[PDB]
Formats: structure tokens, C-alpha cells, sequence
């Protein structure tokens, strides 16, 4: 998989952030409290909500050939929403609801996949070490 | 023993892997049941012995060998301030780590507060607090 781009709206310490990603090493650099640490969160709350680690989150990734994006929107309510680029527009690939999207999810790129083979953190070097 | 195949096999990986970011300084990993060891001149050594570098060279082996292990393929990475420390050994490693290995991932995302990593990076963009909001720059 490949992300393209996340756009991240009063969550943290981000107001209105839009951050694309492109092939290589793509390196974000930041002090502590600068937001690059709440930018990750808001990627993997975009990819895996719910989950426990207005504000808006869209993000627009690739898998298997497939351009999925993935729109978020915490309001009191919520709205979710996942679809797929097909030719010019957006299609919803699923029930534009959580428990829909998120057992979508697990079976694109279900969540262990995600972190024990691409998401690196302190606490598993850490772990090994 | 299943359990022992598996070790065996992330052993292997992390191997070769390592013995790449080291220059062949060590020739392989060891996982013992759950323990790593490394060699060097033919010996299993403790990793207490492991210089600064070398411990950022060795976790990240490991993580990508069960990278490989379990998706039999590296698309993407995050590596999400995995070795906030950094002295000089630490930078010259992950420096060298970046051009010479993960430049072959097709796309990688590398969290750090080094401003130094970006000679090393295809894309570059600085993120501040600027008047209480994150503040994004593009440098590359």
C-alpha cells in the first residue's frame, strides 16, 4: 500500500493541515509539540477508527492498484465514510458507517498487518533491544 | 518444534539484513526462546556489547525481517520516532541505513526531530507550532 494524501482539520494541535506523501523516503521533520506525532495519529485514526489512542480527517490511500479514501467527521455524532476512485469520481465501497468501514478495513488491510509490518515504533525497538 | 522454524526463519532475515547495515561486522542474528544474539568472529555475543549505532541497526533489522517475515514484502514503512536519541554514531547509522536500504522501499515515511536526516531523504517538509497551530513547510 501507498499513501497519497491526509488533510487534517482541529485535531490537536492542527487547525487545517494537508500533508502529501510521495515515493522515496518522505521525512517530517519536528520539534516535540510541533504536531508531527498528532499528524501519524490522525493517519491511523483515519485508516483503523475506532480505536483508543469539528474535527475532520480525510485521507486517500492506494492498495492494490486501488485508490481508496477514507472521510471522517467528529462533530455531538459522528460520519464516516470510505470509497473508491473510479474514473472521475468517489464511490462508496461500503455502508457509509464505523462498523461497516472498520470490518472493510480488516479485511483490506487488517489492523496486525499494519503494525507489526509497517508502522515502527519506540516500544518495539525498545522490546527487541 | 513450529515455534523454532519461525525463530529460525526471522533469524535468517534479520541476518542478512544486519550483517548489511554493519558492513559484515557481525555475520548473523540469533533468537533464542525470547533473545537476540548477535556474531561477531564467529562468536555469540550479548547485545550489551553493541555500540549506539549498532542498536539502532540491530532493532530496525529485526523489525524489518519480521516486516518480511510476515508480508513477504515491504511496500510501505512508518518508522514513527523510533530512536528519538541520537548522538553522533546514532545519526551517521540511521543516515546510512536511509541511503543505502531504505531508499529501495517504494515509500517511506520517517518521523524525526534531526534536522540533519534530510540530505538523506527524497522529500523533506518541516512541521512547527506557529501562533498555537501546526504550521506545514515544504523543503523538499
Amino acid at each position: 500500500m501507498k499513501l497519497e494524501r491526509v488533510t487534517v482539520k482541529n485535531f490537536r494541535s492542527h487547525s487545517d493541515t494537508v500533508v502529501e506523501f510521495k515515493e522515496g523516503i518522505n521525512l517530517i521533520i519536528g520539534q516535540n509539540g510541533s504536531g508531527k506525532s498528532s499528524l501519524l495519529d490522525a493517519i491511523l485514526v483515519g485508516l483503523y477508527w475506532p480505536l483508543r489512542i469539528d474535527t475532520y480527517i480525510d485521507l486517500i490511500f492506494e492498495k492494490d492498484g486501488t485508490k481508496y479514501r477514507i472521510t471522517r467527521r467528529f462533530l455531538s455524532g459522528e460520519i464516516h465514510a470510505m470509497k473508491r476512485l473510479v474514473g472521475n469520481e468517489w464511490k462508496h465501497v461500503t455502508e457509509p458507517s464505523s462498523k461497516a468501514i472498520s470490518a472493510f478495513m480488516e479485511k483490506l488491510i487488517p489492523y496486525n498487518i499494519f503494525l507489526n509490518a509497517i508502522y515502527i515504533r519506540q516500544g518495539q525497538i525498545d522490546a527487541i533491544l | 518444534l513450529a515455534r523454532e522454524a519461525a525463530l529460525s526463519k526471522i533469524g535468517e532475515l534479520a541476518s542478512e539484513i544486519f550483517a548489511e547495515f554493519t558492513e559484515g561486522k557481525y555475520s548473523e542474528v540469533v533468537v533464542r526462546a525470547v533473545r537476540l544474539f548477535v556474531v561477531w568472529e564467529g562468536k555469540e555475543r550479548p547485545l550489551t556489547f553493541l555500540r549506539g549505532g549498532e542498536r539502532i541497526a540491530l532493532g530496525l533489522a529485526f523489525r524489518l525481517a519480521m516486516s518480511l517475515y510476515l508480508a513477504g514484502e515491504i511496500s510501505l514503512l512508518i518508522l514513527d520516532e523510533p530512536t528519538p536519541y541520537l548522538d553522533e554514531e546514532r545519526r551517521r547509522k540511521l543516515i546510512t541505513i536511509m541511503e543505502r536500504y531504505l531508499k529501495k522501499i517504494p515509500q517511506v515515511i520517517l518521523v524525526s526531530h534531526d534536522e540533519e536526516l534530510k540530505d538523506a531523504a527524497d522529500h523533506v517538509i518541516r512541521i512547527s507550532l506557529e501562533n498555537g497551530s501546526s504550521k506545514v513547510e515544504v523543503v523538499s
